[PDB]
This record gives C-alpha cells, sequence and structure tokens, in this order.
C-alpha cells in the first residue's frame, strides 16, 4: 500500500 | 539541466527477413520527462506506434520504450527519430539486424 | 531469493493552465503492479498486474485516497522549492520521491529507503538508521532542519518498517506466477567480418530476468576490459532482457577467446566460444 508523506513538506 | 537521452533500436526476436516481429525503440537516461518520439519505415513514420508509460529509474532519469510490429527484408529500412529539449536537433538512429 | 516494493512519484510542472501533473508508480520485486495518474479521466491507482486484479474497491478506494493526498503535498512542496531555488515562474519543473523497503530471502526486513530528488538532482534523503536525514545543498537545508524540528524522520520510519513490509508479505502471497521465478539467459555468439584479417565477436544474451546481467571476454584466462562494446541492457519488450557484448578478434584466432556470462537465474555462468 502506498506511503504517506510526513506532514512536513518540502 | 538536462539530459541527453540514449536511443538503441533493435527487434525483439531475432530478425528473420520475411518473419514478423517486433522493432522496439528504446529511448532512455533523459531528462525532462517530456519527449517526442516517432518510429520510420523507409523515411515515412509508422502509425499506430505503442508508447509504454512514463517511468524513471534511480538514477532520477525517465525512459520510454515505444514499439510496432514489423516484417524485416532486405529492402525496407527502419528507423527512430527522437525529439527533445537536452538536444537542439532531432536525433535519428537506424535500425540494424546486428546490433 | 529476496524482495522488494518501491514506489516511484513524479510530480512535473508546467506553465499556464497551473496544477502539475501527479504520477505514481509502484513495484514489488521491480515489477509494476499498481499506477496512479492525476492526468487521466478518472484518477484512481489502477492495478497493473492479472493478479494484483483480485483487490477489492475498499482498496483502490484506500490507495486512490492516498495518491490524492500525495498529489496534494507535491503540488506545494513544488511551490516551495521553486522559491528555495529562485527560480522565476511560468517554468516547468519536476519533483521526485522514492520510497520502500527490501526484504532479505527470509522475508524479514533489510532496508528502508526513502529520498527525494528536484531537477532530477538529489534533494533529502532519509539514511539507513530511518532516524537522520542528508540535505544534498543549502536548500535541503532549509528542508532538513524544518523536517527534523518535527520528526518527520519517525513517521516515515514507522510505514518503512511496518505498513511497507506488512504489505509486501501480503502482495508476495497472492502474485506468485512470476514473482517466485526468474528467466535465465540462453546465449551465443555471431560472426562479424570487421576489417584486414580482422573479425568481431558478438557475445549475445536473451530472453532474461531481472535484467542485472554481466558479460565478460576473455583470451588466455585474463578478461578483456578494454576495447570491449557493450550496450546497456535493454527490455525486448515480452519482459525479458537482451544485452550483448563485442570484441575484435585477429580472423583465425578464433577460438582463443570465450566469453562468460554471469546471471543469477543461472545454474553455473555460461561458457561461450564462436561456432563456425
Amino acid at each position: 500500500s502506498a506511503l504517506q508523506n510526513a506532514a512536513s513538506i518540502a | 539541466i538536462q539530459k541527453t537521452p540514449q536511443i538503441q533500436v533493435y527487434s525483439r526476436h531475432p530478425p528473420e527477413n520475411g518473419k514478423p516481429n517486433i522493432l522496439n525503440c528504446y529511448v532512455t537516461q533523459f531528462h525532462p520527462p517530456h519527449i517526442e518520439i516517432q518510429m520510420l519505415k523507409n523515411g515515412k513514420k509508422i502509425p499506430k506506434v505503442e508508447m509504454s508509460d512514463m517511468s524513471f529509474s534511480k538514477d532520477w532519469s525517465f525512459y520510454i520504450l515505444a514499439h510496432t510490429e514489423f516484417t524485416p527484408t532486405e529492402t525496407d529500412t527502419y528507423a527512430c527519430r527522437v525529439k527533445h529539449d537536452s538536444m537542439a536537433e532531432p536525433k535519428t538512429v537506424y535500425w540494424d539486424r546486428d546490433m | 531469493g529476496p524482495h522488494s516494493m518501491r514506489y516511484f512519484e513524479t510530480a512535473v510542472s508546467r506553465p499556464g493552465l497551473e496544477e502539475p501533473r501527479y504520477i505514481s508508480v509502484g513495484y514489488v520485486d521491480n515489477k509494476e503492479f499498481v499506477r496512479f495518474d492525476s492526468d487521466a479521466e478518472n484518477p484512481r491507482y489502477e492495478p497493473r498486474a492479472p493478479w494484483m486484479e483480485q483487490e477489492g474497491p475498499e482498496y483502490w478506494e484506500r490507495e486512490t485516497q492516498k495518491a490524492k493526498g500525495q498529489e496534494q503535498w507535491f503540488r506545494v512542496s513544488l511551490r516551495n522549492l521553486l522559491g528555495y531555488y529562485n527560480q522565476s515562474a511560468g517554468g516547468s519543473h519536476t519533483l521526485q520521491q522514492m520510497s520502500g523497503c527490501d526484504l532479505g530471502s527470509d522475508w524479514r526486513l533489510l532496508r528502508g529507503y526513502l529520498q527525494f530528488a528536484y531537477e532530477g538532482r538529489d534533494y533529502i534523503a532519509l539514511n539507513e538508521d530511518l532516524k537522520t536525514w542528508t540535505a544534498a545543498d543549502m536548500a535541503a537545508q532549509i528542508t532538513r532542519r524544518k523536517w527534523e524540528q518535527s520528526g518527520a524522520a519517525e513517521h516515515y520510519k514507522a510505514y518503512l518498517e511496518g505498513e511497507c513490509v506488512e504489505w509486501l508479505h501480503r502482495y508476495l502471497k497472492n502474485g506468485n506466477a512470476t514473482l517466485l521465478r526468474t528467466d535465465s539467459p540462453k546465449a551465443h555468439v555471431t560472426h562479424h567480418p570487421r576489417s584486414k584479417g580482422e573479425v568481431t565477436l558478438r557475445c549475445w544474451a536473451l530472453g532474461f530476468y531481472p535484467a542485472d546481467i554481466t558479460l565478460t571476454w576473455q583470451l588466455n584466462g585474463e578478461e578483456l576490459t578494454q576495447d570491449m562494446e557493450l550496450v546497456e541492457t535493454r527490455p525486448a519488450g515480452d519482459g525479458t532482457f537482451q544485452k550483448w557484448a563485442s570484441v575484435v578478434v585477429p580472423l583465425g584466432k578464433e577460438q582463443n577467446y570465450t566469453c562468460r556470462v554471469y546471471h543469477e537465474g543461472l545454474p553455473e555462468p555460461l561458457t561461450l566460444r564462436w561456432e563456425p
């Protein structure tokens, strides 16, 4: 299943 | 920055003049992903050409595998022309049953 | 043997009608099995392999949601990166992400993977510890700092050691009609007139998988790692691969040259020579 990135973005 | 596409033209199975086959045009190592790819038969563009979906490898570079049916013969000459930003003018590479 | 699962995600922006295109391809044992394209009529992770078709809506729905989620994240990280590199608006840019996990022959974890790339260059990647980062440049420093003060690394460490591995097992269990299999390279050499009294031998490897493979020519035990001709391994288009190596051998002295073909699917390395 897909990974979901941290709330912390680039 | 950009990256000049590496083109390769080759048949799927061993070429046998007269017998059907598949001619692949493997464009790789390029970037940005936008790219134009025509496959040719005697200078003229081949219509129904299968184009794989945008993909990329560990080194962050994209690659497409265009292909089409064809029947090699001594007469017919096949080639692949690739347009892309990393190049000022298109690149055409001709098929070579020994390569 | 060993296994893996990766999710290569790309977000690419163009000028005019804003809103970059988002794409996500996932692989299990480097074989595409799921794909998402914000450019579709109806964006939604599609199955991309007969086996994976046995999943059911609950799943696809949940995945498509996540993809919708990534899309937004990229969409914004992209506006931010744009500012970091002081790039003028109206351009065309690329944000890339590779994430996933590797398993031993025992199916246990071995490594987590999470790295980013902007414009095709390394931007920031999670180290092996899954606790620390590495920022390729100054702009990435800012990003790294921001990601440390928020412990965002833990979040990824959780996924990579858990869900990633939990689902890979599941996937491995279902699709077992090519994943618990590989193809051994068939080989042969070809004679090609090359010049004055000289010729060219071409060691050909065909119909093999996975793509990793190695060709070498030998003249009296010693490997000819110079004046040899290679060619990046390429897809035959049927799933297998091809590659070939060649050398210029003075006509008549063909037999004094042999090429071995190394490949996992192979019992033992193959040994070839010109057969007139």
